[PDB]
């Protein structure tokens, strides 16, 4: 079996992306955003607190004739960007882009952190990392990638996101019309439980690729692409009026300004994102200072492979029993 | 505006 599922930004700067997935029965479609640096499914539901619901639409257990409620199972999860929800679990049907798993653990939010309730256009999160991260207690679960391997023609997911366009999941097959030249594969490892990868190195602009290993995690649910300090410093040296700023938290840089290409490289191959990609947007509507897409891991602690590094390529999530990560040039 | 980073655990 396969499937396939359109993913669209959520605003215009592709703060995030979205997908349709029908939970339940009959279904219920809610618009969740796939994470590859989580491992939980969760969503908005009946049992989540009124006043934290703000025009999300919710999963009602209730009205679906094949959850089971998962008793004595709780969940509580905090992201990097400080936002933070819990609930308890059901088992239900869950569909994404034709592909249906039954069974799967679905995570039902009895509270949610401010930002979520103020993000009106995500219904809730689907995980697609590693399921050793899993929150659920005492029994951890699996991720709805890690249930339909069984199913899969092949155990792949791939990642097509667009440029202020929509994209594309698919799961189960690889699109040879997506993409251009060929895939080439890095090796994964998994000992903190993301698609965790080392890149070759880099180039800013035109200038020399500089061999450098830079040890990070491909994460579609950050947006931006956190580099190391001082890789992040020679990008924006190239950008005559960029500025690090305390105020607004990061490198700022004239509207006016035509960015450099940034290169990374997967073994051989290169990567290149166009410089169009990390101009974030000005930092308020009106503005001439906008926000730079490439900033610093230092306070992170990892650095992370976010959409905007993965929006310039073709992303094969190998989920073999030794899995790998693929990116070709689209 | 509004960027998003997605687990911690230890």
């Amino acid at each position: 079996s396969t499937g396939s599922a359109t993913t669209t930004p959520i605003d215009s700067l592709d703060d995030a992306y979205i997908t349709p997935v029908q939970i339940g029965t009959p279904a219920q479609t809610l618009n969740l955003d796939f994470d590859t640096g989580s491992s939980d499914l969760w969503v908005f539901s009946s049992e989540t607190t009124a006043s934290e619901v703000d025009g999300q639409t919710i999963y009602t257990p209730s009205k679906s004739t094949t959850a089971k409620l998962l008793s004595g199972a709780t969940w509580s999860i905090s992201y990097g960007d400080g936002s933070s929800s819990s609930g308890d679990v059901y088992t239900d049907t869950v569909s994404v882009g034709g592909l249906t798993v039954t069974g799967q653990a679905v995570e039902s939010a009895k509270k949610v952190s401010s930002s979520f309730t103020e993000d009106s256009t995500i219904d809730g999160l689907l995980g697609l990392a590693f399921s050793t991260l899993n929150t659920v207690s005492p029994t951890q679960q699996k991720t709805f990638f890690d249930n339909a391997k069984a199913s899969l023609d092949s155990p792949v997911f791939t990642a097509d996101l667009g440029y202020h366009a929509p994209g594309t999941y698919n799961f189960g097959f690889i699109d040879t019309t997506a993409y251009t030249g060929s895939i080439t594969y890095t090796a994964v490892s998994t000992k903190q439980g993301f698609w965790e990868w080392t890149s070759t190195g880099y180039a800013v602009g035109s200038g020399t690729f500089k061999s450098t290993s830079i040890d990070g995690i491909a994460d579609t649910g950050t947006t931006l692409l956190y580099l190391p300090a001082t890789v992040v410093s020679a990008y924006w040296a190239q950008v005559s009026g960029a500025k690090s700023s305390s105020s607004v938290g990061g490198y700022v840089f004239p509207c006016s300004a035509t960015l450099p290409s940034f290169t990374f490289g997967v073994g051989s191959a290169r990567i290149v994102i166009p410089g169009d990609y990390i101009d974030f947007g000005p930092i308020s509507t009106g503005s001439s200072s906008c926000f730079g897409g490439i900033q610093s891991s230092a306070g992170i602690g990892i650095n992370i492979f976010g959409d905007v590094a993965l929006k310039a390529a073709f992303v094969v999530f190998n989920g073999a029993t030794t899995p790998t990560l693929g990116f070709a040039s689209k | 505006p509004h960027p998003f980073h997605x687990v911690i655990h230890k």
